[PDB]
């Protein structure tokens, strides 16, 4: 099974450097080219660059230079290397195998260029024939913040609202999911938030 | 560098009809264009390879033409879990440019959201600051208009929204608006109101509750 | 401009990392079969010069996965792309007679199917042409293939550059050019006599194309 992951910092300071590592499981990067691609927050995709099976690269030439990729065909990772960061950096960063197309992707790493420090969530119950109930996710920086419920159990009615950026610079958001309000004793629901950059995880249960 | 020109940078059809995308290189291209799709939150999916081969585990209705400067994408009858962005690619010259992106939307029948208000937390309040939120569930068209009111007296300024993506299921939005005041401003007042109208709704409906109590 | 033209072409092809340069252009001759005299000498620029496979003749393009050679005996083909100088039931014919050489000595079957999923593509292009193995232009190398495996390896390519033809007048017989690389797919490395079809210069030859050094060759892989 054929398989591409992304791992490195999301926070990084204007005109410093980042390091992002895929980490490839189920081929052979001497049989495969191996593509970084980046896609600001709800805009679409750029092209990086490449590094071919024999270990030649090719860059962009918009990125002025700045970046670099290598690889370590033994150990299946790709490493890109970007100094001298801008703010026009933010965007969400893939890498993927190429033959005759991108076919495997990675899951995408945002990677936000900022002055900022991080801070985590704060979570508060959204609580009140359907009943409905959630979480608000508020005051953290940067993105991405994950919320599951039930530890992963309950997918069906889940509505995670896209994030907010608020006056204080610090992103907002909600998870909500609609049950049958039979169930409000019978069964017990709890969402669980995910802030990596700060590495804070919360369990919220919501009732009246 | 080549250029890839998608076009429409969106369309809105309904399930069962014939959908229709196109890309137009600035240079000849010959048959190196690829075609992904894109569901929100998610990594880009090879869909179409070398103009014209779907790739495994690809429908039928989904079908790529085209060779030179000129590409065309075809859905041939939409389905509601077909939403997404899609995009084009060349990978006959470096910089392998992308398209722009064509958003491709569902068209479905009149849906009315469903409503609920949810009070601030006790906790929050223990902190100097008020969220009151207010939740339109599945509702069809996009557009949908959500006012506070404080006391009756119509509020402005001190709210935001947030929309999700189209359902792969239902073809239905949600939306969240956050009413955000201060603890002491909050405690000002007694009636919190979410006044909603939309399409669905002969009448606006309005979900509230009152401070001291909920 | 000579010796520059010797540092390239021993370069590309392997004897400069293996090795004053008389050292490197003995292990040319030696491997190419020419008077081993350990001078830039005539004989050694006409073959420096003659038209070739792209495949190094000493070491590889690079570490490749796996023993190099194919674990099934249904191999299955596509081709990608054609080039503009025939047509294409005459290219697609070509690449049928180049793989049938190569049945015919050994328990492999070739079918064609149109699918990235294909053992061995065929793929026609100029420059570079999305390996990182780049093609020079007209004449100088004609094509090359990787040895067996996934992805990118059991994969042909034919530089575009070069006008693709069959039989005599001008041009680089499609068919002869493709069943030496179809060798290279196989698992066969270049042969050094002169009159095999492994051996890395082009040779137009009419009559077999298979020489004693191939089928043995082939046949201690499969
Ligand atoms: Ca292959
Ligand atoms: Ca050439
Ligand atoms: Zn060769």
């Amino acid at each position: 099974q054929v398989q591409l992951q992304e791992s490195g910092p999301g926070l990084v300071k204007p005109s410093e450097t980042l390091s992002l590592t895929c980490t490839v499981s189920g081929f052979s990067l001497l049989s495969y080219g191996v593509h970084w691609v980046r896609q600001p927050p709800g805009k679409g995709l750029e092209w990086l660059g490449v590094i071919w099976t024999g270990g030649t690269t090719n860059y962009n030439s918009a990125l002025m230079s700045r970046f670099t990729i290598s690889k370590d065909d033994s150990k299946n990772t790709v490493y890109l290397k970007m100094n001298s960061l801008k703010t026009e950096d933010t965007a969400i960063y893939y890498c993927a195998r190429y033959y005759y197309g991108m076919d495997y992707w990675g899951q995408g790493t945002l990677v936000t260029v900022s002055s900022a420090s991080t801070k985590g969530p704060s979570v508060f119950p959204l609580a009140p024939s359907t009943a409905a109930l959630g979480c608000l996710v508020k005051d953290y920086f940067p993105e991405p913040v994950t919320v599951s419920w039930n530890s992963g159990a309950l997918t069906s009615g889940v509505h995670t609202f896209p994030a907010v950026l608020q006056s204080s610079g610090l992103y907002s958001l909600s998870s909500v999911v609609t049950v049958p309000s039979s169930s409000l004793g019978t069964k017990t629901y709890t969402c669980n938030v995910d802030h990596k950059p700060s590495n804070t995880k919360v369990d919220k249960r919501v009732e009246s | 560098d080549i250029q890839m020109t998608q076009s429409p940078s969106s369309l809105s059809a309904s399930v069962g009809d014939r959908v229709t995308i196109t890309c137009k290189a600035s240079q000849d291209v010959r048959n190196t264009v690829a075609w992904y799709q894109q569901k929100p939150g998610k990594a880009p999916k090879l869909l179409i390879y070398s103009s014209s081969y779907r790739n495994t585990g690809v429908p039928d209705r989904f079908s790529g033409s085209g060779s030179g400067t000129d590409f065309t994408l075809t859905i041939s009858s939409l389905q509601a879990e077909d939403v997404a962005v899609y995009y084009c690619q060349q990978h006959y010259i470096t910089p392998y440019t992308f398209g722009g992106g064509t958003k491709v939307e569902i068209k479905r029948t009149v849906a009315a959201p469903s409503v609920f208000i949810f009070p601030p937390s006790d906790e929050q309040l223990k902190s100097g600051t008020a969220s009151v939120v207010c939740l339109l569930n599945n509702f069809y068209p996009r557009e949908a208009k959500v006012q506070w009111k404080v006391d009756n007296a119509l509020q402005s300024g001190n709210s935001q929204e947030s929309v999700t993506e189209q359902d792969s299921k239902d073809s239905t939005y949600s939306l969240s608006s956050t009413l955000t005041l201060s603890k002491a401003d909050y405690e000002k007042h007694k009636v919190y109101a979410c006044e909603v109208t939309h399409q669905g709704l002969s009448s606006p409906v309005t979900k509230s509750f009152n401070r001291g109590e909920c | 401009t000579d010796r520059q033209l010797a540092e390239e072409y021993l370069y590309r092809y392997g004897y400069t990392r293996v090795a004053s340069l008389g050292p490197a252009l003995l292990l040319l001759q030696k491997q190419l079969s020419l008077p081993e005299t350990g001078e830039l000498d005539s004989a050694t620029l006409k073959a420096m010069r003659t038209p070739r496979c792209g495949v190094p003749d000493l070491g590889r393009f690079q570490t490749f996965e796996g023993d190099l050679k194919w674990h099934h005996h249904n191999i299955t083909y596509w081709i990608q792309n054609y080039s503009e100088d025939l047509p294409r039931a005459v290219i697609d014919d070509a690449f049928a007679r180049a793989f049938a050489l190569w049945s015919a000595v050994t328990p492999l079957t070739f079918t064609r199917v149109y699918s990235r999923d294909a053992d061995i593509v065929i793929q026609f292009g100029v420059a570079e042409h999305g390996d990182g193995y780049p093609f020079d232009g007209k004449d100088g190398l004609l094509a090359h293939a990787f040895p067996p495996g996934p992805g990118i390896q059991g994969d042909a390519h034919f530089d575009d550059d070069e006008l693709w033809s069959l039989g005599k007048g001008q041009g680089y017989s499609l068919f002869l050019v493709a069943a030496h690389e179809f060798g290279h797919a196989l698992g066969l490395d270049h042969s050094s006599v002169p009159e095999a079809l492994m051996y890395p210069m082009y040779r137009f030859t009419e009559g077999p194309p298979l020489h004693k050094d191939d089928v043995n060759g082939i046949r201690h892989l499969y």
